[PDB]
């Protein structure tokens, strides 16, 4: 299927408590696979994923030294926006950056991307084309057009089509054992009563990769999604994933209630019962 | 735009007394970034922890997953602790084995 | 790999 290499990017101004704390958390679809942190003694670049282990000590070297420049970018970024925006130099900010590609089953991209956002807001995002930006507000506008003066996007466009390619290439083939495989999820279904004569029936999926899924409930063969309450597919802390969804019913109607699982490691989708 | 984190707290495996396992705090959809969170086992910040899976959705706000590998005990109550600019006092959620 | 950010 598709896979991506993503970059999560982030700098905190702390104004009278030194210098901004800046971080950087590399993924490869739902793993994570590095992460500088400008927070650490002796900040560097470090493995996330055991498959890193395969690259020598000049990738780290090289990738701490681009950290260490991005994160004096950053710094001077924030200052640079807090005159673009007219605010006081006693106020924390955020700068954040998502940054990547995705390439088909066969390796070839499919697409790239680089978003920037200031205090949570759009700032600016490259376009689908890769050739030009979109500025959300006049701010963002100076941006652009120093980008545009300094062929900025064409660097990027080199980067997103070559380098990201290659390199998630790479990661994909070093590390196939972990990215290329596929996880189960095992399901259960939990019941809590309520008050007024109802019960809540919550369907649990555990122990799945990759992170897609889709949990159902069913009555008289129609899916209830829109009275059901849920969370989002989260971390369970080894590499894998888990979710639930509930459905609030009436004590006595529960086995006319039915949850379905679909997912990857799933030839046939679980259908479960309290 | 602040916004105020929701606060997950689960086990790997559905528990087992005396099983090794891993308790997880996932930390979402909050804004600003800083964040102070703690796990606790009996009341006490339990020294382990990792903090991993940092992210941000489309709408910008944050994610974060911190974790610690335990054996529980049936007496041992398992807690996280949250505080951030958005809410007045620091938020305690429980590890709720049944849940 | 990252990508080299230089500035706004
Ligand atoms: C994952 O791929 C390996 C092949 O090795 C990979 O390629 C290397 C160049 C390097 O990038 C390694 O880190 C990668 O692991 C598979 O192992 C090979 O399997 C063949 C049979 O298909 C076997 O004959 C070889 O001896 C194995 N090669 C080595 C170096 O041990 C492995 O099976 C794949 N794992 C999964 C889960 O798909
Ligand atoms: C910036 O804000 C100050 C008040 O803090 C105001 O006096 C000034 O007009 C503003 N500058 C611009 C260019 O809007």
């Amino acid at each position: 299927g598709p896979h991506s290499l993503r970059y999560f990017v982030t700098a905190v101004s702390r104004p009278g408590l030194g210098e901004p704390r800046y971080m950087e958390v590399g993924y490869v679809d739902d793993t994570e696979f590095v992460r500088f942190d400008s927070d650490a003694e002796n900040p560097r670049y470090e493995p996330r994923a055991r498959w890193m282990e395969q690259e020598g000590p000049e990738y780290w070297e090289r990738e701490t030294q681009k950290a260490k420049g991005n994160e004096q970018s950053f710094r001077v970024d924030l200052r640079t926006l807090l005159g673009y925006y007219n605010q006081s130099k006693g106020g924390s900010h955020t700068i954040q950056v998502i940054s990547g590609c995705e390439v088909g089953s066969d390796g070839r991209l499919l697409r790239g991307y680089q978003q920037y956002a200031y205090d949570g807001c759009d700032y600016i995002a490259l376009n689908e084309d890769l050739k030009t930006w979109t500025a959300a507000d006049m701010a963002a506008l100076i941006t652009k057009h120093k980008w545009e003066q300094a062929g900025e996007a064409e660097r990027l466009r080199a980067y997103l089509e070559g380098t990201c390619v290659e390199w998630l290439r790479r990661y994909l083939k070093n590390g196939n054992a972990t990215l290329l495989r596929t996880d189960s999820p095992k399901a259960h279904v939990t019941h809590h009563s309520r008050p007024e004569d109802k019960v809540t029936l919550r369907c649990w999926a555990l122990g799945f990769y990759p992170a897609d899924i889709t949990l159902t409930w069913q009555l008289n063969g129609e899916e209830l999604i829109q009275d059901m309450e849920l969370v989002e597919t989260r971390p369970a802390g080894d590499g894998t994933f888990q979710k639930w969804a509930s459905v609030v019913v009436p004590l006595g109607k529960e086995q006319y209630y039915t949850c379905h699982v679909y997912h990857q490691g799933l030839p046939e989708p679980l259908t479960l019962r309290w | 735009i602040q916004k105020t984190p929701q606060i997950q707290v689960y086990s790997r495996h559905p528990p087992e007394n005396g099983k090794p396992n891993i308790l997880n705090c996932y930390v979402t959809q909050f804004h600003p970034p800083h964040i102070e969170i703690q796990m606790l086992k009996n009341g006490k910040k339990i020294p382990k922890v990792e903090m991993s899976d940092m992210s941000f959705s489309k709408d910008w706000s944050f994610y974060i997953l911190a974790h610690t590998e335990f054996t529980p005990t049936e007496t041992d109550t398992y807690a996280c602790r949250v505080k951030h600019d958005s809410m007045a006092e620091p938020k305690t959620v429980y590890w709720d084995r049944d849940m | 790999e990252q990508y080299k950010f230089y500035s706004v």
